[PDB]
């Protein structure tokens, strides 16, 4: 198995902390979601290649601008989340994150995902986001953006309900192989 | 690690941890504070296990079967020695409120009440100083840890065949030499977010409440402090390119 080296960038409501503990478990933490996310090495077998994916995590770097690109050396492929509840966090994505991640992974494939997707018909957050003049990202709205930034792709998932998850990783495992 | 610090940690959870006779007898507030202390423990302990396979299994084991240039094992593993003491002692005091809160005749089931005061004593006075000297040294010189990293593994068989050897076992999957490096430098940006959560379950007591939300503000300072003491150290860095940052 070759080793190639993911990233998850992105504001700390979009979930990206859930998205990687619920792919790399083993068993859905149905007792204790946790707070926290180390390290995980994936054992991915995507279209008969076999690969080794390091998953690396960002959470609790947001407001640390010179430690939070030591997480950058070696990337092979950035996850770019944000919350489709939250048009804040896609909004972030242009001149944030996306300007940071070229300038520190120049040539990297950057998978733009919009996670929690679940709630684009939840009414409480439709009630909540109708109070600040906002409704839950629309799927047109997310291609848009990853059109606009560049991105090898758009992509959606659910870190609840575990929908969409696998393909996020293998599709990551494909952008990582490509020259 | 230790086998009984391991098993008092194998538990995915407080609540799998504890007897469930003596989880019935809690209330789900305390339980849900329980579950977050118990993670910050579980991944210190985790976070300590780390630097001994940096210092034991890679730095000494280069030390002692390989013939490398003085300095060079230095800069592949710095300051680790400093690190290892300082998160053994805070390990060592998290391990030992734990073990003094255990009933009489168990060794699993306890209820730690207290530990924004060791949160503080951590986070403040010489102890919050040695860190913040520490890891301004750590993070300073990481990309060049993991640039000599790569060119000794590229260039030299010896070094190459030692890294396959020591890091064959399975035990071994997501800590080599790099991934080691990264996951000291990621800790300290993991406690404000342990710490946070702690809080959002201790307000029952006032006092402890309190000492949470101190703990909280003195982390954030040392963060802030690290993050505005590093600046990359580059290996044949010329004059000229550090004075015209
Ligand atoms: C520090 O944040 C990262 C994290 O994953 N915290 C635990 C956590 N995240 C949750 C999301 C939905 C429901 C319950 C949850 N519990
Ligand atoms: C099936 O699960 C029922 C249960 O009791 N879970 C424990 C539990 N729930 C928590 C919520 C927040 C923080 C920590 C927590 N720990």
């Amino acid at each position: 198995a070759i080793r190639k080296k993911l990233v998850i960038v992105g504001d700390g409501a979009c979930g990206k902390t859930c998205l990687l503990i619920v792919f790399s478990k083993d068993q859905f933490p149905e007792v204790y979601v946790p707070t926290v996310f180390e390290n995980y090495v994936a054992d991915i077998e995507v279209d008969g290649k076999q690969v080794e994916l390091a998953l690396w995590d960002t959470a609790g770097q947001e407001d640390y601008d010179r430690l939070r690109p030591l997480s950058y050396p070696d990337t092979d492929v950035i996850l770019m989340c944000f919350s489709i509840d939250s048009p804040d966090s896609l909004e972030n994505i242009p001149e944030k994150w996306t300007p940071e991640v070229k300038h520190f992974c120049p040539n990297v494939p950057i998978i733009l995902v919009g996670n929690k997707k679940d709630l684009r018909n939840d009414e409480h957050t439709r009630r909540e986001l109708a109070k600040m003049k906002q409704e839950p990202v629309k799927p047109e709205e997310g291609r848009d953006m990853a059109n606009r930034i560049g991105a090898f792709g758009y992509m959606e998932c659910s870190a609840k309900t575990k929908d969409g998850v696998r393909e996020v990783f293998e599709m990551a495992t494909r952008a990582a192989l490509q020259a | 690690s230790m086998e009984m610090d391991e098993k008092d940690f194998a538990a995915d959870s407080w609540s799998l941890a504890v007897d469930s006779s003596f989880l019935q007898q809690h209330k789900k507030e305390v339980m849900k504070q329980q579950d977050v202390i118990y993670e910050l423990i579980q991944t210190e302990l985790h976070h300590v296990r780390t630097l001994k396979i940096m210092t034991r299994l890679f730095r000494t084991g280069m030390l002692e079967e390989l013939h490398l240039e003085p300095g060079v094992v230095q800069g592949l593993f710095p300051c680790v020695d400093e690190l290892s003491d300082i998160h053994t002692r805070f390990l060592s005091q998290l391990l030992e409120r734990r073990r003094q809160a255990l009933c009489p005749g168990s060794t699993r089931n306890f209820v730690i009440h207290r530990l924004g005061d060791l949160l503080i004593s951590q986070f403040s006075g010489p102890s919050a100083e040695q860190m913040c000297k520490t890891y301004s040294e750590f993070c300073s010189r990481h990309s060049k840890a993991l640039k000599l990293y790569k060119e000794l593994y590229a260039r030299d068989k010896r070094f190459q065949q030692f890294i396959r050897k020591v890091t064959r076992p399975a035990v071994l999957k997501r800590h080599g030499v790099q991934e080691c490096i990264l996951l000291v430098t990621q800790r300290i940006t993991k406690y404000p977010l342990l710490i946070s959560r702690i809080l959002q379950h201790s307000h029952g007591i006032e006092e402890e409440r309190q000492d949470l939300t101190t703990a909280l503000g003195l982390v954030k300072e040392l963060l802030s402090n690290v993050d505005e003491g590093i600046y990359q150290l580059e290996k044949g860095a010329r004059l000229q390119e550090i004075y015209n940052r």
